[PDB]
């Protein structure tokens, strides 16, 4: 993984050392480029892994998330430099820190052999991500989003440290390979039912569960454009990648264990879609959205099917394109009108053509439209959780008509009936606008021509 | 004939003849604990170094 590390690393001192007008453009081209050799991780084998070192190894579950990481750090360099424009040079070349110091520790997370080097930076994560919402998100309450981002994660992953720390003493290694030969199963009993909550609940928080939500809703408002794009597209991905890991060790605990967290994500997904539906900011609909997705993720892993983890995959990566291109949509009408109330203005459609088909498109995707690849990820999930109990057909349809009526809501709110007559500042969509809609879009209609990469380690 | 001893005699130490075997046990000590095996033979690297979680050394 050093092929991929140590060029993030560099990233930094391209952009300390870059000419001060070219701090956007330097980083932005090198960080693509960058993306484009993460494509040599997708050397996957039908039986093993492809383990590089004694630190780091990819297989098809990581390899997807890795490339979807390392893609969204040029999309988030142009979502970002627009509404950064009268920042100073200093505090510019910061916030771009903050966002390669991200990726650096995403890439390592995702590729981490030893679930306590996995832990390390996926605390680590969390540093760089308060400091862009707290210091360069707009409102007042982003200070408040921040605490409630870092509070919610720690209450869980402490747990998770101890927990760790004593499989690590019975079993000797933590190594994931190792684990996956030496694994034992778990005993009924009252210490391991703490084992398996101290295991599973900061994943569970960062996914986030229904209940354990709150914070989402706050941060994901709050924190600057990239700031969300982020934390939707990957850091959502962060507590699905270690329940998927760490799902291996806890058998058959988990048969039984799961049963309170299923009946949260089940109804918490009809729970959460019923609020899209009268919620007042753009942004904060497209954040409840991802809470209502991610809850098929969560009940995915849980029921432990080749099929569904192929589907939680499959949606992982699925949602982390639309979130992220859904917050980028909303975020050109906040530039323009500095408001995220979605009643604002309406018509956009008459005034601004083109954004409005991206806006169908992501509305599209979003409510899993076959052959998309959400769709996909979706349906693998629906099979899978049918043959789990049939009676969940019921949640998992109302779900999906609940799905089709907020996404096509903010579609036709925003987009359609008549402009607001005395906003007079909607002005022609920018080329970085279109090219940003179109980097997202784009890869998630052309995942549908090949949809096996990700699809994960059952396929 | 009796002289009496200079100044500095009756402070020497002497030797005297005897008899009576030397005590062996005066002190009537139990037998002393045994000491713990030694450690010894050469000193080697570390088996693939501090074996601390991650670190590879
Ligand atoms: C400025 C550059 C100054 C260095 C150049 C000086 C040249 C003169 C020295 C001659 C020489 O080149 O030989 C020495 C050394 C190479 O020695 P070698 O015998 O030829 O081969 C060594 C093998 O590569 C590796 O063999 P190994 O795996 O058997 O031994 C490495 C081993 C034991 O070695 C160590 O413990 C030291 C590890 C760091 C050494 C890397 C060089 C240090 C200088 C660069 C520091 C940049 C920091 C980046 C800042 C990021 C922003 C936060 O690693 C570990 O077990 C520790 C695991 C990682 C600890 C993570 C702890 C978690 C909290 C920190 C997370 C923060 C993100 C990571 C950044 C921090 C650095 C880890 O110089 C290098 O080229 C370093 C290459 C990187 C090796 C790192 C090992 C893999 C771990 C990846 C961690 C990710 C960071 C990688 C940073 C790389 C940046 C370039
Ligand atoms: C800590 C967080 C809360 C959960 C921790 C574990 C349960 C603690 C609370 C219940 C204590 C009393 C146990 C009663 C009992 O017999 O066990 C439950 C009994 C079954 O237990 P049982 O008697 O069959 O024993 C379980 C098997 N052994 C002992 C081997 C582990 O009934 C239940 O199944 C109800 C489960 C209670 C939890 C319901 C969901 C969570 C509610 C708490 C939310 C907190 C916020
Ligand atoms: C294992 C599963 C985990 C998953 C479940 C997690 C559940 C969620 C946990 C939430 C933790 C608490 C809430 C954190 C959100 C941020 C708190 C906050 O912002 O409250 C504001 C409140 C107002 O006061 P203040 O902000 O200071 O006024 C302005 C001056 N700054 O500020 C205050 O009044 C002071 C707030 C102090 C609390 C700080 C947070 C500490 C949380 C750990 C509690 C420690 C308990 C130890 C007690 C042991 C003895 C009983
Ligand atoms: C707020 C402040 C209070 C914080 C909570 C206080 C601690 C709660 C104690 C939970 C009980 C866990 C426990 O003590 O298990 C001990 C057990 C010892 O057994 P051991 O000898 O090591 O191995 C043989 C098995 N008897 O050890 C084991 O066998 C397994 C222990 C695994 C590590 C568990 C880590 C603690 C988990 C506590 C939080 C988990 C729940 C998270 C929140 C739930 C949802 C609300
Ligand atoms: C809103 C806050 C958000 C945070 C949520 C936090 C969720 C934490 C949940 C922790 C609960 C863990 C369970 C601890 C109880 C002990 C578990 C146990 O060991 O019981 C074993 C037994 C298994 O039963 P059985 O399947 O028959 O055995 C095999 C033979 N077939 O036990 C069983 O019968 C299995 C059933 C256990 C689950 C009971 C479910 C209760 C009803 C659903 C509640 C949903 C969650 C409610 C949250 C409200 C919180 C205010």
């Amino acid at each position: 993984m050093l092929k991929y590390i140590i060029p993030t690393i560099m990233l930094m001192p391209l952009t300390w050392l870059s000419k001060n007008n070219m701090i956007w453009v330097n980083s932005t081209a090198h960080s693509l480029l960058i993306s484009f050799t993460s494509l040599l991780l997708m050397n996957q084998f039908g039986d093993n892994s492809l383990n590089f070192s004694l630190l780091f190894f990819s297989d098809s579950l990581s390899t997807p998330l890795l490339i979807l990481t390392m893609w969204l750090l040029p999309l988030m360099l142009m979502a970002s430099q627009h509404h950064l424009s009268k920042e100073n040079l200093t505090r510019k070349k910061l916030f771009i820190t903050m966002l390669i110091s991200l990726q650096l520790f995403l890439i390592m997370t995702f590729t981490a052999m030893e679930l306590i080097l996995f832990y390390i930076l996926f605390e680590a994560t969390l540093v760089p991500t308060l400091i862009i919402i707290t210091r360069w998100g707009n409102q007042t309450e982003r200070l408040n989003a921040g605490l409630y981002f870092l509070f919610y994660t720690l209450a869980g992953s402490l747990p998770l440290l101890v927990a760790l720390i004593y499989i690590q003493n019975t079993v000797g290694s933590l190594n994931f390979l190792m684990l996956q030969y030496w694994v034992q199963p778990v005993h009924n009993s009252w210490s391991n039912v703490f084992m398996w909550l101290a295991c599973m609940m900061a994943f569970m928080v960062k996914m986030p569960l229904y209940g354990l939500h709150l914070w989402l809703p706050k941060a994901h408002v709050e924190a600057p454009i990239a700031g969300s794009m982020v934390l939707a597209a990957v850091l959502l991905k962060l507590g699905g990648y270690g329940m998927l890991r760490i799902t291996l060790i806890l058998n058959p605990m988990t048969d039984f264990m799961a049963y309170p967290f299923i009946m949260l994500s089940l109804w918490g997904m009809i729970m959460t879609s019923s609020i899209c539906l009268r919620q007042t900011d753009l942004k904060s609909l497209i954040a409840y959205s991802s809470v209502s997705h991610m809850a098929l993720v969560i009940v995915a892993i849980l029921i432990q099917t080749p099929w569904s983890y192929m589907g939680a995959t499959a949606l992982m990566i699925a949602h982390g394109l639309t979130s992220s291109m859904l917050f980028c949509l909303a975020n050109s009408n906040y530039e323009r009108i500095h408001s995220r109330t979605m009643i604002l203005a309406r018509g956009l459609q008459t005034l601004l053509p083109l954004m409005a088909t991206w806006w169908l498109l992501a509305s599209l995707t979003n409510l899993a439209l076959p052959p998309t690849i959400n769709l996909i990820g979706e349906l693998f999930v629906v099979m899978s959780t049918f043959s789990w109990s049939n009676i969940t057909i019921i949640l998992m349809g109302v779900n999906m008509v609940i799905t089709a009526l907020y996404s096509l809501y903010m579609l036709i709110m925003t987009q359609r009936g008549k402009y607001t007559y005395h906003i007079n500042n909607i002005s022609p969509s920018f080329t970085r606008e279109n090219a940003l809609m179109s980097l997202h879009i784009l890869p998630l209609l052309l995942l549908t021509l090949n949809p096996k990469i990700i699809l994960g380690p059952l396929y | 004939g009796w002289v009496r001893p200079d100044l500095g005699d009756l402070s020497k130490v002497t030797k005297v003849k005897t008899d009576r075997p030397l005590p062996e046990n005066p002190y009537h000590s139990r037998a002393r604990p045994e000491p713990n095996p030694e450690v010894e033979g050469d000193l080697k690297p570390a088996r693939h170094g501090s074996r601390l979680f991650f670190w590879t050394m």
